[PDB]
């Protein structure tokens, strides 16, 4: 009950997840590059 | 048994989390997409595009040989 | 560079959208941690 | 009361110092046969024409080998998959020249280890145990059968079996990489994850238990004397171990259940070795690892190499040099 | 660099006349090469007889020389020996014998032109084209 | 209450992810390492150091991407971003392979931070620090392989590259150039790793098959409580089973678990000693007696001599593309090859 | 029936064990699963038809189902050339539609039908411990298996024939007229050694022996079906076996593991039931094809192919098998037991004949040998053909390789499943599958070993 939103665990989760999704979108764009 | 943070299953089943992450995760995805598809990643990391592995004046591997002056070496390599 | 703005503006949109959807409770938590 | 029932009671007896059982009636003769012939051949067997090209390879200690280089050399390529027992040779010297001891040792050994697996079930049944230790032992058995039986069957020659020696094993591995790219085979990758992870989990489990032992000794004597064989109580604090490991990573990455943890310990290297045994068993039929040679081309069509291409150059070197007088034709098809 | 016009510019006959394939014709010839030729002519070798490879020196040394598009198109209609003496129409895949070579029976004249063009362009993209079997 | 004790209170708070004092070393450095790997394999080429594509941006897959080692012309230069090679240019730093010493040094310090975390949590929980002592094996392997081996060689170029097929290349390289299979230090490592996998499998299966019936379900996993005092499986039955099957058995659970620690850690340490030997080309390459006999008698052949021929062929065929900075021009006629291949 | 752990004692990850004593839901599981098998048969056939280029050889095209139909004699002519695409399409459509029927029936029995069939009918309701009913079900299913083998016989003898690769004039669909009813040949195949030159039942080299075996199998399975309907298990069988549902499952698992291994070896070695016109060459076939191709090529250049020694002193092209037969040289000496319709015309009583090699080699034998040596079952996991050191331009892995690898792996994992279910059946019947009872632990009453 009345948990904090932003924690050390929040920063931990986003430090990895946010560039993870950035990189996954980048590699998905890479799949359509032609020779 | 719980360190005090909100449990993950209570978070990812909440309406507010999905209102926010229904925009934030597609925006990060298409930001990475635009990093690649605009060609910005090539100039940022120095990675050759498929037409710049070899030039008209160089048909060999551009293996670095200078100890220090590698900026001039790579420019020459083009 | 138009490429840098084109890439960075989804990040600004994501930060903005999360800020409108969380900012009242984030202000509340910041007041709770003084 | 009958003689046969008395023999059945002795064979299946839990009071025997080494359990025999009905699987043991097959395992003991076969393993003793293969052990005797292996020791004699490793010490004293004459050179074996393994490749069938009249170029005999010396494998035994008395013919100039050491412990590292010594081997019981596989049977001749001229034999192939043909059954070559002692009585089908015109003399013992011909049987020795053609690699008959390899067929004798391998066939008895393989029967012996399958009966060892069955004997593990059998003793678990006679002791009132759960029966699945033999399922775990099926993974080294599958790997041994893959390299001694299944790969020769797929390649059409026992000459392609793993030699019974240390440097012969290395020769087998290197030629296998040259011909199959086993490193780039996802099932060997699971094998490696199996053995690397199995050693990791062996060290973590052993370290966590030793870290959390209940104080029962002094620091003069060894801590192992704090355990009595047959004691009812647990000798370490699983809650302390869990409270350590769930702070080392996070709480729900840590086993609080000892049965769940021990299952995971059993299952991970067994599954990994099952996968790599199937990798070798499928590369027997030349379903090889990943080929990414010239996968990347520039816009003109010039090859841009990767690490797979450099690995392929290494594979070429091995291949064009192996069994260097055996090939008469442009392709190594088997 | 790009797949330039000069890279796709190859001799057409023995009189110095040249031709320039398009990118579409190059890709169609490469596809026909992968689908039909590579089982024996992977990387320009010849797995069944590597004395007669698809390398440029070997194509130049044929009688008459096969380093132009018209001679290659004539070879794929009537294959001969390397000295042009023995009839090889029952021993080499060709468009003139569909009854024994059904895989080539749907390839048009422009398909043969494209695969001949790709056979002429591919050695200048690869230094190992037409070498030994293990190389 | 002084500021140090207040900071120690905050760093050692019970939270989903424990930080501690060691986290100040562990969490940035590891994030520098792993992200530095993930950046490189996604974006960064090895075209100017190796003549190779090694990123997803160039079309390589997960098996073929790497953060490849730097160019051999730099020697053992640490290749700082501000250093005399890149001179603060980020793009040039990426192109010359500066991401390799970035990931290797941040990884080294991150591994140090992780061992310090093991010590810190072991002290705060109240247990003995044998998890950290066990983790010395992986640190010995990392330090010997990724640091000491290229430091003994000409440059950072001959260090393993942080990729799947790059590691495979390093593996085959040490075969053909060092005969690393013939090295007893490696053979002890193989014994330790396969023995640790054996011990993991056999101990897990033995426990799961000598379980006490402490519940009614066929699901035996819920018949265990973490606060229970009794053993969940029969040590006596397990000992009798393995004594009759195998000849010997564990009778002491503490020795069992210490052995489960001891075998793969000793294997890692012994293989590290061998890698330190290979750093100076101090190889177990040859048996000189068998070489002299084979040189004087052309009928003598063993598997060892066959492996020597295999290494010779791999060296000659691999060196021009693997060491492109050396400009090895080996014509086709000098390459060793058998008949018809 | 319980659908949770508290009421069954089985977790979710072992849920289908909640059906052991629920015969109606068990039947629905069994019948829905059959749906799935017939669904894959039909949908995979339609996929293979849709991707088929019929002038191109089936084995170039990743097909494992159209070769099975073509071997039965449908849609093919001489040399396995595709006459019509419609029989393959028909086989696909009929399986796909029927699979819909089987899936609807499994869902019924599984979700709506009675959970136990024993209170509804004595004929269909079974107890696992009822040895008469278990053997009755064996018997019904044996009569059906014998009818299936006789249906293969009827297709070969009465309804158009099967593809014979060994047929004179070239391989063709032919009607089998004189099947081998001689039990000496049929069961001497069972008596032959599982080694080189003998090959057990993998060495069946003619369609007459295959069709005669299926007449005998049909007769044997029908007779064994009636036996098991009319009889009950005897005392030695009752005292030797475990009588439980898991036990019967494990017996079937060991049986399936054995047939998976046999199928992998069959498709790897046998070119009669698996004709090389559809499946491509075997590995032995391709190696002998390479040796023959270069024998022909060097003979055309004027080499004396019989008097040519190689570097080792053995004959470069021709040499002697260990029993003396004149065979091809190099490493293919291993494959001198290989027999094929392109090669057997050049064989004499002593082996390969010099006169036939000099003046009887036809151009089609050269074409077939070149095609088979370049379609050797060597390939990468991403389907790059040839040796693994080759570059990426040949998209080919042999159907023999795919089928053999698959069935070997399946066979191994079904042996593992046999060990798991047999061991568990033994422990559950003996009463200690859930663990050692602490009070009556058997080791605590045994004497010490030393
Ligand atoms: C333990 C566990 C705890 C974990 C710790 C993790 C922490 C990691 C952080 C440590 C990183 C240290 C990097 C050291 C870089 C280096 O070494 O860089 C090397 C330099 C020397 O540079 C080299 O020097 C060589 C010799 O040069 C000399 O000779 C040349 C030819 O004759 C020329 O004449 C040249 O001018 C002349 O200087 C070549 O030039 C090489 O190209 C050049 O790179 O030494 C130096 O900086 C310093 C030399 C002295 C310090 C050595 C300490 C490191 C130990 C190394 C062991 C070496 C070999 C044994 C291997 C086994
Ligand atoms: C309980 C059982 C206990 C029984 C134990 C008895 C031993 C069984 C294993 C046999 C050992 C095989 C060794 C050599 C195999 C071989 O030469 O080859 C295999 C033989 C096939 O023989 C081949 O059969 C061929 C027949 O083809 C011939 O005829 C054909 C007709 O079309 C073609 O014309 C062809 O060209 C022509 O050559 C040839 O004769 C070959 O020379 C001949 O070698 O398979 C066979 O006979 C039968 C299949 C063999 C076993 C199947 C695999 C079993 C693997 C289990 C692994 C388990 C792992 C679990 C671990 C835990
Ligand atoms: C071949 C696959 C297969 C089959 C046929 C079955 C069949 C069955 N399972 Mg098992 N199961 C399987 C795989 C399978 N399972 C796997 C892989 C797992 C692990 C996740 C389980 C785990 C499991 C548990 C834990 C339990 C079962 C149970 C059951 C039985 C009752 C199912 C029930 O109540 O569902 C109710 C489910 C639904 C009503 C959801 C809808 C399901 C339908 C069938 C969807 C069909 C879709 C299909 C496209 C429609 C086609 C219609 C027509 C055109 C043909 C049933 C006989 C239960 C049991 O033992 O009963 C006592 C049970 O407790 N299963
Ligand atoms: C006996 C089974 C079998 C066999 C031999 C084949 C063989 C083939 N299929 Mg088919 N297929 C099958 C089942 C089978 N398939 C099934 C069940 C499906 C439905 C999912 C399909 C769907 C299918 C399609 C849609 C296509 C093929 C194609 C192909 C061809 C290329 C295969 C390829 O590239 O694989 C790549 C290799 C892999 C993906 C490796 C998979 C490894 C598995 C997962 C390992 C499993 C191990 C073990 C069982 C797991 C147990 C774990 C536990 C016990 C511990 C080849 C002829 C292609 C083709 O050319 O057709 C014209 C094609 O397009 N198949
Ligand atoms: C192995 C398969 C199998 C088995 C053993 C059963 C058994 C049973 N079913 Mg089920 N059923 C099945 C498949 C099966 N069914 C399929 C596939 C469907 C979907 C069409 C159904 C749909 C179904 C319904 C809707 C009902 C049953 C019912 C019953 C029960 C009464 C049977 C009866 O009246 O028989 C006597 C009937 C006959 C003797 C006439 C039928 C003869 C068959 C159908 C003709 C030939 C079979 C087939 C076409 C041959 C080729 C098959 C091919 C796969 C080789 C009995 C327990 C009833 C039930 O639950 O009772 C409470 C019920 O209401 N079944
Ligand atoms: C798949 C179908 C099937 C199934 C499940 C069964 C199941 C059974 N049969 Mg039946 N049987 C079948 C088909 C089948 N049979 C057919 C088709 C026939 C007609 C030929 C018979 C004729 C038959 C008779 C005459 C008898 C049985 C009996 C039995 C029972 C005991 C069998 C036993 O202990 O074997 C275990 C086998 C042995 C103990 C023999 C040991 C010999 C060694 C182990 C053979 C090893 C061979 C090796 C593993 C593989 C080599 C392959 C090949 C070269 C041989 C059991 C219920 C018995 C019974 O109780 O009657 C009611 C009985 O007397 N069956
Ligand atoms: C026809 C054969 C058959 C049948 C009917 C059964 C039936 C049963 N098994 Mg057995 N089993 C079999 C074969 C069979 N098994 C084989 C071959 C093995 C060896 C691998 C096992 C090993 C085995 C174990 C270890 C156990 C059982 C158990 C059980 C029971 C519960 C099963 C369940 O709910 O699964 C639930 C299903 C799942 C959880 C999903 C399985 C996931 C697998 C790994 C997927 C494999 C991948 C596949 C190839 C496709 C790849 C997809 C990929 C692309 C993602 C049930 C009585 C349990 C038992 O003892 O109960 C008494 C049990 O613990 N089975
Ligand atoms: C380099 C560098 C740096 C650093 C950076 C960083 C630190 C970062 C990062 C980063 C990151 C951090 C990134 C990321 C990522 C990611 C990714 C790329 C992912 C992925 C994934 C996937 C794809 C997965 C998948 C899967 C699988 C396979 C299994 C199961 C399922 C799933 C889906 C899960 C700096 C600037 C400082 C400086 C300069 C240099
Ligand atoms: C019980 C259960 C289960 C299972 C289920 C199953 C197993 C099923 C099934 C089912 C099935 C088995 C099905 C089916 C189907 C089919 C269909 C639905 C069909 C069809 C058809 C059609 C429609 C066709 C069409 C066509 C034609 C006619 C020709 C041309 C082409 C085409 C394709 C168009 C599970 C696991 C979930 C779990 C829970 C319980
Ligand atoms: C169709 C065909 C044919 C024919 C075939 C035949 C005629 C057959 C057969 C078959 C048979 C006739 C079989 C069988 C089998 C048997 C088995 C597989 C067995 C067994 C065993 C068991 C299982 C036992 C067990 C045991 C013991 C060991 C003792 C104690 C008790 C018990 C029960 C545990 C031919 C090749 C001509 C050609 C191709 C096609
Ligand atoms: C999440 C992924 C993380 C990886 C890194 C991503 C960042 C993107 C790369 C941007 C590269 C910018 O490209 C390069 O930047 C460097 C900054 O170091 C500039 O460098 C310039 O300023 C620096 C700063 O004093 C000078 O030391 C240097 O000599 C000069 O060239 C280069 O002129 C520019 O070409
Ligand atoms: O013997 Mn033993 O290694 Ca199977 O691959 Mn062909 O064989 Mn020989 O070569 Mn490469
Ligand atoms: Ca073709
Ligand atoms: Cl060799
Ligand atoms: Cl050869
Ligand atoms: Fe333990």
């Amino acid at each position: 009950v009345t948990y904090p939103i932003f924690t050390v665990r929040w920063l931990a989760v986003h430090t990895l997840a946010v560039p993870s999704v950035f990189f996954v979108g980048a590699i998905a764009a890479m799949q359509f590059i032609q020779r | 048994g719980t360190t005090g943070e909100r449990p993950f299953s209570d978070i990812v089943t909440s309406i507010r989390y999905w209102v926010i992450h229904s925009i934030t995760i597609p925006m990060l995805f298409i930001a990475g997409w635009l990093f690649v598809s605009t060609g910005l990643a090539y100039d940022a990391f120095g990675t050759p595009r498929p037409d710049e592995y070899f030039t008209q004046t160089r048909q060999e591997l551009p293996i670095l040989q200078e100890r220090y002056d590698i900026n001039q070496e790579i420019q020459e390599f083009n | 560079d138009w490429r840098v703005i084109v890439v960075v503006s989804p990040l600004l949109i994501a930060a903005t959208w999360a800020a409108i959807n969380i900012g009242a409770a984030a202000i509340r938590q910041l007041q709770d941690v003084l | 009361a009958s003689l046969w029932e008395q023999f059945c009671q002795w064979v299946t007896s839990t009071n025997n110092r080494i359990y025999v059982g009905w699987f043991g009636t097959l395992m003991i003769p076969t393993l003793l046969t293969a052990t005797t012939c292996f020791i004699i051949a490793f010490i004293a067997a004459p050179p074996v024409d393994i490749d069938g090209i009249r170029e005999p390879v010396a494998g035994s200690l008395l013919y100039g080998n050491n412990i590292i280089s010594g081997a019981v050399v596989p049977s001749s390529n001229a034999i192939g998959l043909h059954f070559y027992p002692i009585w089908e040779a015109a003399s013992l010297d011909e049987w020795l020249y053609n690699g008959g001891p390899y067929q004798l040792v391998v066939f008895h050994f393989l029967i012996g280890i399958f009966c060892y697996m069955g004997r593990q079930w059998e003793l678990s049944y006679r002791l009132g145990m759960r029966p699945w230790i033999c399922v775990a032992y099926s993974a080294p058995v599958s790997a041994a059968t893959a390299v001694f039986l299944i790969y020769p069957i797929g390649q059409g020659s026992f000459s392609d079996g793993m030699p019974l020696g240390i440097s012969g094993t290395f020769n087998f591995m290197i030629v296998f990489q040259a011909e199959h790219n086993i490193l780039m085979h996802p099932f060997h990758m699971l094998g490696v994850a199996g053995v690397f992870g199995g050693s990791l989990f062996s060290a973590m489990h052993g370290s966590l238990v030793t870290s959390s032992l209940v104080r029962e000794t002094t620091e003069v004597e060894s801590q192992n004397y704090g355990y009595k064989f047959g004691q009812e109580e647990e000798t370490y604090n699983i809650v302390a171990a869990h409270g350590y490991f769930g702070r080392l990573i996070f709480q729900y990455a840590s086993f609080n259940n000892s049965r769940s943890l021990h299952f995971f310990l059993g299952a991970w290297p067994v599954i990994g070795i099952w996968f790599t045994a199937m990798g070798v068993s499928t590369m027997a039929f030349n379903l090889n690892g990943f080929n990414f040679n010239q996968s990347i081309l520039d816009s003109q069509g010039r090859v841009i190499g990767t690490w797979a291409d450099v690995l392929n150059r290494a594979n070429i070197g091995f291949e064009v040099m192996h069994e260097r007088n055996a090939h008469n034709f442009p392709l190594d098809l088997a | 660099v790009e797949l330039t016009e000069s890279t796709r510019t190859i001799p057409l006959d023995e009189a110095g006349g040249t031709t320039t394939l398009t990118a579409r014709q190059f890709t169609n010839g490469q596809k026909i090469f992968v689908d039909t030729c590579t089982q024996c002519h992977l990387q320009g070798k010849t797995k069944t007889n590597n004395n007669v490879s698809l390398g440029l020196a070997d194509l130049a040394g044929a009688e008459p020389r096969r380093d132009n598009v018209l001679a290659l198109v004539e070879f794929l209609k009537n294959p001969k020996s390397y000295d042009g003496e023995d009839d090889y129409s029952e021993l080499h895949p060709n468009i003139s014998r569909p009854d024994i070579y059904p895989e080539m029976r749907n390839y048009t004249e422009d398909d043969i032109f494209d695969v001949a063009g790709y056979t002429l362009i591919a050695p200048k993209l690869d230094e190992r084209w037409g070498g030994t079997i293990y190389f | 209450r002084g500021w140090f004790d207040v900071l120690d209170d905050w760093l050692k708070r019970d939270r989903f992810v424990f930080i501690g004092w060691s986290g100040l070393l562990l969490f940035p450095c590891a994030f520098m390492a792993l992200g530095g790997w993930l950046t490189g394999t996604t974006f960064v080429t090895s075209w100017y150091t190796h003549g190779l594509a090694s990123s997803y941006l160039e079309g390589a897959n997960f098996l073929t991407v790497a953060v490849s080692s730097p160019a051999d012309a730099f020697g053992h230069s640490l290749l700082f971003l501000w250093g005399p090679e890149a001179q603060g240019n980020l793009t040039r730093w990426f192109q010359i392979g500066g991401l390799w010493p970035f990931v290797a040094l941040h990884g080294a310090f991150g591994l140090i931070g992780f061992m310090l975390r093991q010590f810190e949590i072991s002290r705060l929980v109240g247990i003995r620090p044998y998890n950290a002592i066990a983790f010395s094996g992986p640190i010995a392997v990392f330090v010997s392989v990724f640091l000491m081996y290229p430091l003994g060689q000409s440059s950072w170029f001959f260090a393993p590259s942080f990729g799947v097929a790059g590691i495979f290349r390093f593996i085959l390289f040490l075969q053909g150039f060092h005969n690393w299979t013939l090295n007893p230090f490696h053979m002890m490592g193989v014994a330790g790793i396969l023995g640790g996998a054996l011990l993991c499998a056999i101990h897990g299966a033995t426990v799961e098959n000598t379980l006490f019936e402490d519940g009614e379900d066929s699901n035996t996993f819920r018949a265990f409580e973490p606060t229970q005092a009794e053993e969940t499986y029969s040590m006596v039955t397990a000992n009798r089973f393995w004594s009759q099957i195998f000849g010997i058995a564990f009778s002491n659970k503490r020795w069992l678990h210490f052995f489960m620690l001891f075998v793969p850690v000793t294997g890692l340490w012994m293989s590290s000693v061998g890698i330190v030997g290979l750093a100076l080309n101090l190889r177990a390459y040859d048996f000189v007696s068998q070489e002299l006999r084979a040189a004087e008698d052309p009928e003598f052949e063993t598997f060892y001599t066959a492996n020597i021929l295999l290494n010779e062929g791999m060296r000659a065929w691999m060196a021009p593309q693997d060491q492109p900075h050396e400009n090895f021009i080996f014509p086709e006629e000098v390459l060793p090859r058998g008949n018809a291949l | 029936g319980g659908r949770d752990l508290p009421s069954t004692g089985f977790a979710w990850w072992s849920g289908n064990a909640r059906l052991i004593n629920l015969s109606g839901k068990l039947l629905g599981a069994h019948v829905a699963h059959a749906g799935l098998i017939v669904f894959w048969a039909g949908a995979m056939t339609l996929f293979e038809v849709a991707h088929f280029i019929p002038e191109k050889p089936m084995y170039e095209q990743g097909l494992i189902l159209l070769p099975h139909i073509a071997t039965l004699g449908w849609g093919v002519g001489p040399a396995g050339e595709v006459t019509d695409i419609f029989p393959f399409f028909v086989v696909g459509v009929l399986h796909l539609i029927s699979s819909a029927v089987l899936g609807l029936g499994g869902i019924y029995h599984a979700l709506r039908g009675p959970e136990v069939l024993e209170e509804y009918s004595s004929f269909f309701g079974y107890d696992w411990k009822d040895k008469n009913q278990m053997t009755n079900i064996i018997g019904y299913h044996l009569i059906l298996l014998g009818c299936g083998a006789l249906l293969l016989v009827f297709k070969a003898m009465f309804f158009g024939g099967v593809y014979d690769t060994w047929a004179p004039g070239g391989g063709d669909v032919r009607v089998i007229t004189n099947p081998t009813l001689n039990p000496a040949i049929i069961f001497g195949y069972l008596l032959k050694a599982p080694f080189g030159g003998e090959g057990w039942i993998i060495s069946v080299n003619n369609m007459e022996d295959i069709i005669g075996g299926h007449i005998w199998i049909g007769l044997i399975c029908i007779s064994g079906g009636i036996w098991h309907i009319l009889t009950k298990p005897f005392g030695w069988a009752r005292r030797a076996l475990i009588w439980s549902g898991e036990a019967y499952l494990s017996y079937s698992l060991g049986a399936l593991s054995l047939m998976g291994f046999i199928a992998s070896v069959f498709v790897w070695f046998n070119n009669t039931a698996y004709p090389s016109e559809f499946y491509g060459p075997t590995g032995m076939e391709a190696s002998q094809s390479q040796a023959f191709t270069f024998l022909v090529r060097d003979q055309r250049l004027g080499a004396n192919i019989a008097s040519a020694q190689g570097p080792t002193g053995l004959g470069k092209y021709l040499m002697r098998s260990p029993s003396g037969e004149i065979i091809f040289g190099g490493e293919t000496m291993r494959f001198w037991d290989f027999r094929g319709p392109w090669l057997e015309p050049l064989r004499g009583p002593n082996g390969l004949d010099l006169d036939k090699l000099r003046n009887d080699i036809q151009p089609w034998q050269v074409r077939r040998a070149a095609e088979y040596m370049t379609h050797a079952p060597l390939g990468s996991l991403n389907s790059v053909g040839g040796v693994i050191t080759d570059v990426n331009s040949f998209n080919y892995v042999s159907p023999r390789a795919w089928l053999a690898t698959s069935h070997f792996v399946l066979g191994f994992f079904f042996l593992v499943g046999h060990l798991w279910h047999a061991g568990r059946a033994r422990a559950a019947a003996a009463g200690f599958e859930k663990g050692i009872d602490r009070e009556t632990e058997p080791t605590l009453f045994m004497p010490d070993l030393d």
